[PDB]
């Protein structure tokens, strides 16, 4: 019966990714004084199906100078990790209940970067190499600040279990307690998902197509799905972490609906941000994270260590 | 270096308490308030002898006292107790916080009956 | 030996160690070390060390990333080597695999001492403790106890880290 | 329209509803309709094992009440 | 000793033998050193978890810390070597004889 | 008073992030020692019953030890219930 | 390097040695070794000098391998006995890891190949620190596990160290390599008696430290790194050459100079344990060290080598910087034999 | 300028106070749960003792059954010089039993999510 | 067991997707189609040449800093100790040293990239 | 060599971690707490030379608690004899070792 649950977690996420591609185009079109896809199907509803069918019926290319084994492995790893992201998330009941869910998600997110690294290296192309090195720089920029941000925000939860976050925020949202962190966390997610203004590993204005310039058809499609699935998963994680919905043990549908609405709002927020700002330089992102976010993150970590002790409000779980 | 003595299977027989964890958690506070003496006797023996074989009789007394407690609850009022432990059982973490109304009803019944 | 899970994970651990120990392009050495780190995380998790395994896995996926960054810059070669592109790399890889296989076969079918002592087998489930108590994790409290008990360890570790930063700054000065 | 983006967002919401709702329904169905038990620590697992042993059917969710005290 | 202990010990032995043999690259030997630290971490963690030594649960973490500095130290040396020769080949480290 | 004020004004003009970080860090260092609730936090941590309280064997001269949990002797958590 | 950073690194090296020498936990001893090596690596590279980079790289590689073996020995000893204290060190295989790692840290043959290269590649002050202070921690660790040391392995390594130091010193024109090979020979002498009496090990270590401090300070005073450079000192500072010649005679082990005191007592110890062949072999082998000390004495003080014209200008200037401990080191390195019984204060 | 900082600080203070109340309540609830467990412990201890002793007794009886004619085998011989009770190894308990419950006893808690 | 099944299913789905991608469409690969892309002209060198990295020092600093989050992580569990003052002092001391390391590298121009 | 400043100053820098019988958090005991306690109390002040010989019984018990080699050998003997009896068909293991045991609380 667990296989049915795995499939029910996998297939709807892929469909939601396929239609997020449609939503992004329409959101950008209407924000740029145009319409977007509205011809293929009613209101463009059939556009994702056409795109997928065209992508998987087109020939995939094998570069002559490429290392084929790692070239093939990289998109598989990216997509598999993107799908594996979702199993510990409580909606309100996680598929896998872990005592350490935040740590698992953080480690696997760390693992996701290699797909891009090995795609850039295995393509044996100069632009792919530049994109891979930009990915290295981005990860070095963001992981430390993101980790201390999680630690500071979870000091008021008491543990790394994601199901305890619902109990922590039963009366108020976490964003009313740690809004200065949430902002930074938001920006960190934009860097972790390689999204504007931090779309540097796949920068089309400089690197033609970045790390996946040599990819085509199915492997490119899998990379694209991994990107959008990671976007949705990170927005869901932000919603659960900072916007705690109420849960009825006899009626979890209300929690599911509210959580989905918040996740959609955050995803639309990313789509809105992409159409509003220019792109950074990959050294400017590192300087922003190290010279601005790191000192504030350390100070707020000290503050959130001290505050429960000062106010006698330490969370329960040992 | 020596034969380890073990009690016979007749020595380990006892009238078991076959209620689930939900029932036990629902009745735990009154069980600890009522059956305190035999339980403390058994635990003092357990930590003093450091050997399960020495005072199985204390465990038998523990089961007998627990069974007397549950029999008293069953004879006096089981409807509030059932309505309490059903709600306790529904929760996946078996939360006391989930339903204080049934707990209040059970407390009132036990206070006015015993 | 039930489900052979710990034994299989340990075998994959040694296979990854042989993979990065044959000294191929630092890219594939890093790949093998990532594989061994992941399977070591699995091995530690199977014994109840969830935090330690995740932490080691988390630590390794970072250090390896930095190494990938350094290899692209200074360990690069016009033609990078894989385990079958060179005579000596393949020789070392095959030698490691065969040593793994022969030691496993001798220790499983027979009971032979290699260096320290011998083994019987029957799986790693026998050595367990059947401990039944607690609303906490023993590993979490042990790790958690460093601040309360290991004040001296915290002091020496923090001093070592600050000194290490200073050391890196001074070494990479050049001039 | 600007409200023509709504059909795609609605399809997204319909797709994202399925994971959590199906997980909750499967948890109720497999564990007798009462919110599958969570065992974060060894004490809770021991409680589940005791329930499974005393259930007489090898299912932990089958609960025995006061009707087992005779 | 279970088979897992022997597997971890032989992994450490393989990493040590890999370090003691140099092909051409210093980076490969640094990777072997880091593999030795990983094997030691796994072995000590298994030993501590098996015997329920609670207060020792913190020593693997400390171990990892003193891996990183060491690893960091090595990386620093490597870049200097590169800056002198343009390659990380151990052959170029031959100005000093016995 | 006249030099540090000008320096702080210039730092706030140029580096507001650093000023905020140092202010928050200094507050987090200083205030815990000047708080009356830290002792309450330590007491709450001490009051959590993680393990079984093993009873003591009666020798006959332990007036401060209760014979029953509901006896008037022993520690009281009424300070916690109104906190 | 900034002077404050230099002093911080020196204090960190000394704190690593002290943490090794005061800890009762194996993990803390390993941590002390780690921090000592971490702070030592920059000191070898105070000046850039790609030779110094090579020396630091080789030192780091050898010490990292030795630390790896150290930690594996500790872990195996923990596995076979749930103990963390520095004690009888129950397992024998873990004891062999212990001995090999500590020998590689000390530079005992056959794990001595690094010492001449590392000493030659760095400056004289760094060589002084490396050849004097870096022997304290491994010897202190060995002194506590001496009851569990296999006499065969330790004794064969000590004999090999003495032989290899004596042989390799004969081919050297560079003074730093001569000092390195002398260090190897004296490490062998110290470790040959450690299974029998640790007091003699401490005595030999103290005498060696005094002599090497005096010699390195004299080599810094007359800024010479080769034999031919030292052959010019007589035309500028004859007193330095005379003191160096007497110090070399003391190092050779000739009585009544203090360098005779350790070896003598070591022999005096080893005969009590019915060991006759080994003391004879070590005493006969030290004549190689004496020979290549006397060659330096010939080249530096007992004969006058040709000089240069520019040396005249050097006659007009003084040695501005002063070594305060140099006279005391010289006197202790030569004239302390009549005070031999004072070694009873060591135990 | 001042207004935005003021409203941010006000929201932070309100959130801190709300979380302080909620966390104190949560600590009280955790204490109550721990007390329920403590009250239930002695019964579980007694059942654990009886279950372990019964399984050891069955293991001993079968060990006698298998070991009919082994020349110098003592039935029930210990491996410790000491005569005090030693906690069973769990390899001593489920050794002569089926593999499914061996997995349940060893990996049952770890693999349950 | 459930997590291993989940990982196996995810990897199997990805592998089936790549197999469908490589075996469904018609393939016509020749020499020039599979050549590297450098905007229309032939590349001069190879992508496997050394690639200078201007943030190596920041990379080593990240290596050192990533092992302090490991130390910092068990803080939620360390907050439950009875020695709250000692734990708070040590946590603040560790964070202060991390901040001091960052400040020292900042002031020594270590955060600026190579030219 | 070993400069015992901890004993002189009464400091306890690292003696809290040397053994598993020394004040673990939450009073969690080691798996061989009793054996190590007995071995330490046997050999407290007699010295290492006398301890290695006179307290060998407690040390042997402690080590076999740590590694369980003798228990593994005994269980392996039991298993192999049972297997050889089963292969020729003379044992017929009881139902409760086949998963048919009437479970008890
Ligand atoms: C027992 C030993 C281990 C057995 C298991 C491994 C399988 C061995 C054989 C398969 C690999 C080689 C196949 C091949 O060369 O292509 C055939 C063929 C070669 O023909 P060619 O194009 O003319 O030759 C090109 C040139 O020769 C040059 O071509 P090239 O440069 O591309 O060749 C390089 C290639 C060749 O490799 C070799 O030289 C020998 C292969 C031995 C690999 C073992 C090395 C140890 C590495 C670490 C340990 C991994 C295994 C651990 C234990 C497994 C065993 C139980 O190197 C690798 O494949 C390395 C990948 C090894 C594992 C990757 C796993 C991904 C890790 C993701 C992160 C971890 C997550 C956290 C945990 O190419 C094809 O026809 C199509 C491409 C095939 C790709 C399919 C998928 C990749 C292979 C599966 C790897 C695992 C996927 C999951
Ligand atoms: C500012 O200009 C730009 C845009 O704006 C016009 C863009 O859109 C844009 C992005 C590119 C677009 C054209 C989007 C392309 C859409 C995808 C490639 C389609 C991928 C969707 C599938 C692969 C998902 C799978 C399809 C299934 C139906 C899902 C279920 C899976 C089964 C197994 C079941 C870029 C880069 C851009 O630069
Ligand atoms: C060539 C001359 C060498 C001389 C060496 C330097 C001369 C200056 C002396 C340095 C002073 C440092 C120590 C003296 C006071 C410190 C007090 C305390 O720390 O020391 C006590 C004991 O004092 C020292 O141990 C002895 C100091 C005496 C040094 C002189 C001996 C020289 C050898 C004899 C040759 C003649 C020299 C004549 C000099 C003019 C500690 O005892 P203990 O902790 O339990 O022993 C540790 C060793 N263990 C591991 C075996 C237990
Ligand atoms: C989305 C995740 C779930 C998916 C679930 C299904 C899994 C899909 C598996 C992925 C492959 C499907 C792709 C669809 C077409 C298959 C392609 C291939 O298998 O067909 C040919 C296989 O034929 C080969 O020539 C092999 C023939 C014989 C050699 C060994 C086969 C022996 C089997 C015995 C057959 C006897 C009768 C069997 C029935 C009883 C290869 O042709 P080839 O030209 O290369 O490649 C181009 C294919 N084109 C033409 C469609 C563009
Ligand atoms: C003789 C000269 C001394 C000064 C020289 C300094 C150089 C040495 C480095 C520091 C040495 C001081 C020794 C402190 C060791 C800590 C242990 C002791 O202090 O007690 C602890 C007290 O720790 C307190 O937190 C105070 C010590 C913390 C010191 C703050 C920072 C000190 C760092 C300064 C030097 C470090 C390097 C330079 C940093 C810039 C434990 O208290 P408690 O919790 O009851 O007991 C726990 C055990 N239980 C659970 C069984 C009950
Ligand atoms: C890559 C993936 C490696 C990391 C896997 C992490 C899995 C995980 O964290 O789940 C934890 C989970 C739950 O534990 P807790 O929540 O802490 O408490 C349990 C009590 N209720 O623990 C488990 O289920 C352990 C089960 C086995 C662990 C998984 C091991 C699998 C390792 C995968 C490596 C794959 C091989 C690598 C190379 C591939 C090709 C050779
Ligand atoms: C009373 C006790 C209270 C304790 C202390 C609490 C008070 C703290 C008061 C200050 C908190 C402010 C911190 C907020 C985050 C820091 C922001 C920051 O300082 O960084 C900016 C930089 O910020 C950016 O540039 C962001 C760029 C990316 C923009 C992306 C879209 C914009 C945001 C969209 C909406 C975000 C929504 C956030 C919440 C989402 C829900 C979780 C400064 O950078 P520079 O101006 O370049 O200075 C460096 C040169 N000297
Ligand atoms: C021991 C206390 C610990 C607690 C607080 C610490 C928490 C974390 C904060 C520290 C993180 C690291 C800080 C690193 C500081 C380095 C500053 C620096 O060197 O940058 C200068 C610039 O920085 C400065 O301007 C100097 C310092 C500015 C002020 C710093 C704080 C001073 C005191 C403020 C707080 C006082 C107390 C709080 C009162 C607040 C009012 C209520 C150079 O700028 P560049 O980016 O390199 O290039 C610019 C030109 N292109």
């Amino acid at each position: 019966m667990f296989m049915i649950n795995i499939l029910s977690l996998i297939i709807p996420i892929l469909l939601a990714v396929a239609f997020l591609t449609l939503v992004e185009r329409k959101v950008l079109g209407y924000m740029q004084l145009r319409k977007g896809p509205n011809v293929v199907g009613p209101y463009g509803l059939l556009q994702p199906i056409a795109d997928a069918l065209k992508l998987f019926t087109k020939e995939p290319l094998r570069p002559a100078t490429s290392s084929i084994s790692m070239f093939i492995i990289a998109p598989i790893l990216a997509l598999s990790l993107a799908l594996t992201m979702w199993v510990p998330l409580p909606m309100p009941y996680p598929l896998i209940n872990m005592n350490l869910g935040v740590l698992f998600m953080l480690a696997m997110s760390s693992l996701a970067v290699y797909s891009i690294l090995w795609s850039g290296w295995a393509s044996n192309s100069k632009y792919a190499l530049i994109g891979a090195l930009r990915a290295v720089a981005q990860t070095i920029s963001y992981e430390v600040t993101l980790a201390i941000i999680l630690l500071s925000v979870l000091l008021m939860n008491g543990s790394y279990t994601l199901s305890t976050l619902i109990t922590t925020q039963e009366h108020i949202w976490m964003i009313f307690t740690s809004w200065p962190l949430a902002m930074m966390w938001f920006i960190s997610t934009l860097a972790e998902t390689n999204r504007a203004p931090f779309d540097l590993t796949e920068g089309e204005s400089e690197l033609v197509s970045g790390f996946n310039v040599e990819y085509a058809a199915g492997p490119f499609a899998m990379f694209f799905m991994a990107e959008y699935a990671n976007i949705i998963m990170m927005n869901a994680f932000t919603a659960i972490l900072f916007l705690g919905a109420s849960h009825d043990p006899h009626t979890p549908e209300l929690y599911t609906i509210n959580f989905v609405l918040k996740t959609l709002a955050l995803t639309i927020t990313f789509l809105w941000i992409r159409a509003s700002y220019p792109r950074f330089r990959y050294d400017q992102l590192m300087h922003l994270l190290w010279k601005s976010f790191l000192p504030l993150t350390l100070a707020l970590c000290m503050w959130h260590i001290s505050l429960p002790i000062m106010t006698a409000s330490i969370p329960p779980q040992s | 270096p020596g034969i380890v003595e073990l009690p016979t299977l007749e020595d380990l027989k006892v009238q078991e308490v076959k209620v689930s964890s939900s029932v036990l958690k629902a009745a735990a506070h009154h069980y600890g308030a009522q059956c305190d003496k035999p339980n403390k006797e058994f635990m003092l023996c357990r930590w003093e002898e450091k050997d399960p074989r020495r005072c199985l009789e204390e465990g038998k007394l523990v089961n007998q006292c627990a069974l007397d407690f549950f029999r008293q609850i069953k004879r006096h009022c089981a409807e509030p107790f059932t309505e309490y432990w059903t709600c306790i059982d529904y929760s996946g973490l078996q939360l006391f916080r989930h339903c204080r109304k049934q707990q209040a009803k059970f407390d009132e019944c036990v206070l006015d009956k015993l | 030996m039930t489900m052979y899970i710990a034994f299989i994970l340990s075998t994959i651990f040694v296979i990854g160690f042989v993979g990065f120990s044959s000294k191929p392009s630092p890219i594939y050495g890093g790949l093998g070390l990532i594989v061994s780190g992941g399977v070591g995380c699995g091995i530690v998790l199977n014994f109840g060390g969830s935090f330690l395994g995740l932490m080691v896995f988390l630590i390794y996926l970072g250090g390896m990333l930095v190494v990938f960054g350094y290899t692209t810059a200074m360990a690069t070669e016009m033609y990078p080597e894989v385990w079958v592109s060179n005579k000596t790399v393949f020789g070392a890889f095959v030698s490691g695999l065969m040593m793994e296989f022969c030691m496993v076969y001798y220790a499983l079918k027979e009971e032979e001492v290699e260096i320290i002592f011998k083994f019987n087998g029957l799986g790693d489930w026998v050595i367990y403790d059947t401990g039944d108590s607690g609303f906490f994790s023993e590993e979490a409290m042990g790790i958690a106890a460093l601040y309360s008990y290991g004040t001296w360890l915290v002091i020496v570790t923090g001093w070592s880290l600050l000194i290490g930063v200073v050391v890196i700054m001074e070494i990479t000065r050049g001039n | 329209m600007w409200f023509e983006i709504l059909p795609g967002i609605a399809v997204m919401a319909a797709c994202l509803f399925i994971p959590g709702m199906a997980t909750a329904h499967i948890h109720k169905f497999t564990n007798g309709g009462k919110e599958k038990r969570v065992a974060h620590f060894s004490y809770q697992w021991n409680l589940m094992e005791r329930d499974r042993r005393i259930s007489g059917v090898n299912r932990y969710h089958v609960t025995k009440g006061l009707e087992n005290i005779d | 000793m279970p088979l897992v202990y022997m597997n971890i010990i032989m992994a450490f032995a393989i990493a040590l033998a890999g370090l003691l043999m140099y092909r051409s690259h210093l980076m490969s030997s640094l990777l072997c050193l880091e593999g030795m630290m990983l094997s030691l971490f796994i072995m000590s963690t298994l030993i501590i978890l098996n015997t329920h030594f609670t207060l020792a649960n913190m020593m693997p973490i400390i171990l990892l810390v003193f891996a990183a500095c060491e690893a960091a130290l090595g990386l620093s040396l490597l870049v200097m070597v590169s800056n002198t020769y343009g390659t990380d080949y151990v052959q170029n480290l031959n100005l000093l004889q016995c | 008073a006249g030099r540090i004020a000008s320096f702080l004004k210039n730092a706030w003009a140029k580096e507001p992030v650093l000023v905020a970080s140092f202010a928050i860090g200094g507050l987090a260092i200083i205030l815990p020692s000047l708080s009356p609730y830290t002792n309450y936090a330590i007491r709450i941590n001490r009051a959590t019953p993680y393990n079984y309280p093993v009873p003591l064997r009666d020798d006959g001269n332990m007036p401060d030890v209760p014979s029953h949990p509901q006896d008037p002797q022993g520690p009281s958590l009424e300070w916690l219930k109104n906190l | 390097m900034n002077p404050i950073i230099y002093t911080t690194l020196i204090m960190t090296v000394m704190s690593g040695t002290m943490l090794v020498m005061i800890s009762s936990h194996w993990l803390l001893i390993w941590i002390g070794f780690e921090m000592n090596l971490l702070a030592m690596i920059p000191v070898l590279m105070k000046n850039f000098n790609p030779r110094a980079t090579e020396a630091a790289t080789k030192y780091f590689l050898t010490q990292a391998t030795a630390s790896m073996m150290l930690m594996m020995a500790i872990i195996i000893n923990l596995l076979y006995s749930g103990q963390w204290t520095i004690t009888k060190m129950f397992n024998p295989v873990a004891m062999t890891m212990m001995t090999m790692a500590l020998a590689m840290k000390l530079g005992l043959s056959p794990f001595h190949f690094w010492v001449p290269e590392v000493t030659q590649g760095i400056s004289l002050q760094a060589g002084l620190l490396l050849l004097t202070w870096q022997k304290l921690a491994p010897l202190s660790v060995l002194c506590q596990i001496s009851q569990s040391i296999n006499p065969n392995l330790m004794l064969t390594m000590a004999m090999l160290s003495i032989l290899i130091g004596g042989w390799g010193g004969l081919n050297q024109t560079q003074l730093r390599k001569i000092m390195a090979y002398s260090s190897i020979a004296h490490m062998g002498w110290m470790t040959a008696v450690l299974p029998y009496n640790t007091t003699m090990t401490i005595l030999n270590l103290l005498i060696y430290i005094t002599m090497t401090l005096a010699m390195f300070m004299l080599l810094i005073h007359s800024s010479a790194t080769t034999t031919l450079s030292l052959s010019h000192t007589w035309n500028k500072m004859p007193v330095i050459t005379s003191l160096m010649m007497v110090t070399l005679l003391s190092m050779g082990g000739l009585p009544p100079l203090s360098g005779f005191m350790p070896k003598w007592m070591i022999i005096q110890e080893m005969t009590k344990n019915e060991s006759i062949i080994m003391p004879t072999l070590m005493a006969m082998t030290a004549l190689l060290n004496l020979y290549f000390y006397m060659r330096l004495a010939y080249s530096s003080s007992l004969t006058m080598f040709p000089s240069t014209n520019n040396m005249k200008m050097k006659w007009q200037f003084e040695h501005t910087k002063q070594m305060k401990l140099l006279p005391t080191m010289i006197v202790l390195s030569t004239l302390v034999l009549p005070m031999t019984p004072a070694l009873s204060s060591l135990n | 300028g001042y207004s935005m900082f003021a409203v941010g600080i006000g929201t932070l203070l309100f959130g801190y106070w709300s979380m302080m109340k909620w966390n104190r309540e949560r600590r009280r609830l955790q204490i109550e749960d721990f007390e329920a467990r403590i009250a239930l412990m002695p019964l579980f201890q007694a059942e654990k003792d009886r279950r372990v002793l019964q399984m050891l007794r069955e293991n001993l009886e079968e060990e006698a059954i298998i070991m009919k004619d082994v020349p110098d085998w003592k039935v029930g011989e210990s491996v410790f010089h000491t005569t005090r009770w030693v906690t069973p190894m769990m390899g001593e308990l489920y050794g002569l039993r089926t593999n499914e419950e061996i997995l349940s006893a060893t990996y049952g808690f770890i693999w349950y999510t | 067991m459930n997590i291993m099944l989940t990982l196996l299913t995810n990897v199997t789905l990805a592998s089936l997707l790549v197999l469908i991608a490589f075996w469904l469409p018609q393939l016509n690969a020749y020499s020039e189609k599979t050549s590297p892309y450098e905007c229309g002209f032939d590349p001069m060198g190879s992508a496997r040449l050394p690639f200078s990295m201007k943030f190596f020092l920041v990379a080593i600093t990240f290596l050192l800093f990533d092992l302090e989050i490991a130390l910092l992580l068990p803080l939620p569990w360390a907050s439950q100790t009875n020695n709250l003052k000692t734990m708070l002092t040590m946590a603040l001391f560790l964070l202060i040293l991390l901040a001091a390391s960052l400040a020292y590298e900042w002031t020594q121009k270590g955060l600026e990239w190579a030219e | 060599p070993f400069f015992d400043v901890q004993k002189r100053l009464g400091l306890d820098l690292d003696r809290w971690m040397t053994i598993q019988s020394a004040e673990q958090p939450h009073k969690i005991p080691g798996r061989c707490h009793a054996f190590e306690k007995e071995w330490i109390e046997c050999a407290h002040g007699i010295g290492g030379i006398r301890a290695e010989k006179e307290c060998k019984i407690e040390f042997d018990d402690f080590v076999e608690c740590l590694l369980r080699q003798k228990t593994m050998k005994r269980l392996s003997a039991i298993k192999r004899q049972r297997d050889k009896l089963i292969k020729e068909g003379k044992y017929t293991p009881p139902p409760h070792h086949l998963g048919k045991e009437d479970p008890r609380p």
